Parts: C-alpha cells; sequence; structure tokens
C-alpha cells in the first residue's frame, strides 16, 4: 500500500535525501506538467509523484 | 557605539540607559540571536492540547 | 508468530516494539502499536481500577 510503498520506496534507495528531492521535483513536475489535469484534489501531485515513484518507477 | 562602555551610560526620557548601535546586535536580543536565529513566523497557531482518542496517531486535531 | 504467554506492560511492549521493527516495517509496526494501544485502554478501563488512602495498605 502507498504507506508500504512510502516505506519500501526509501526502505531500498539512495540518500534518504536523494530520494525525496527527486521524489519532489518530480511532484513539481508532475504538478506543472498534466497541470491540473485529473483534479488532483486528492491524489496530490507529491502522492502521485510517490506512488508512480514508490511502485509503478519500483 | 556603545553606551555604557566607558563612561557615563546615557539615561534619557527612557528613564534607563539608552540602547547604543552595539546591543540591538549583541545579547541574547541582539540581533543575531533572536531577529536572526530565530524569527517569528506565521502560517502558524497555537493552542492547548488534549488527548485525542478515535483519531489515531499521525493524525491531528484540529 | 511467536505466541508469547507473558505479562505484558512496560518493558515488554518496549522491546517488543523493536522487534517488530526490525523485522518489520516501521510502518506497520506503528500500526501495530497502535492497534494495541487501544487494548492498553479498553481494557484498562474495563478492569475498572481505583485507588484510596485505603488502598494505601500499610505494611
Amino acid at each position: 500500500q502507498i504507506m508500504h510503498r512510502a516505506e519500501d520506496l526509501i526502505s531500498a534507495a539512495s540518500n534518504r535525501y536523494r530520494i525525496t528531492v527527486q521524489v519532489a521535483n518530480r511532484a513539481k513536475r508532475r504538478r506543472y506538467e498534466e497541470f491540473e489535469s485529473a483534479e488532483d484534489a486528492m491524489m496530490k501531485p507529491v502522492l502521485r509523484a510517490i506512488i508512480e515513484m514508490s511502485d509503478e518507477l519500483t | 557605539i556603545d553606551n555604557g562602555r566607558r563612561g557615563r551610560t546615557v539615561v534619557g526620557a527612557n528613564n534607563r540607559p539608552l540602547k547604543s548601535l552595539s546591543d540591538i546586535i549583541e545579547g541574547k536580543q541582539g540581533r543575531f540571536r533572536q531577529n536572526l536565529l530565530g524569527k517569528r513566523v506565521d502560517y502558524s497557531g497555537r493552542s492547548v492540547i488534549v488527548v485525542g482518542p478515535k483519531l489515531k496517531i499521525h493524525q491531528c486535531g484540529l | 508468530m511467536i505466541f508469547r504467554n507473558r505479562v505484558v506492560d512496560k518493558g515488554q511492549l518496549r522491546n517488543l516494539i523493536s522487534w517488530a521493527f526490525t523485522h518489520y516495517g516501521t510502518a506497520r509496526t506503528a500500526v501495530m502499536a497502535d492497534k494495541l494501544k487501544d487494548l492498553g485502554f479498553r481494557y484498562a478501563t474495563r478492569a475498572g481500577v481505583s485507588i484510596s488512602v485505603d488502598d494505601l495498605m500499610v505494611p
């Protein structure tokens, strides 16, 4: 689940920083790109970013 | 430059030592140490606190 | 899976937890920790448990 994904995400990746930031900017793009595509009000671009980086990417 | 350093601390209408250039950037409250490492931001909110049963951890009341 | 017959309260849960930890995520543990505090409470209540000057036995 996203929670365990969020865990697995950084349970087997680069510096926990290093990750984040790239999670971050990603979502940044996930927000910039697809700007207000699917409302996303619920699945924050960050959340997206995470899942698509903690499961999709994995 | 620095009141009270050497001669007789100036004391004006403030009915107390004045506040020389030095001292506004010194002490516990020198600029440094309080507006500067410690500023006083917004987007905040305080309150009392209380046990939030029903509400699980990683959550907060609000 | 290790069933454990022991009086759990302080420390029993302490190292427990850790144990969990290592062996599982955090995330899980947390959510463990939780469920069980939750026990904690409700039983506590159910026991019902008061104290008093009398409860202060004297040796």
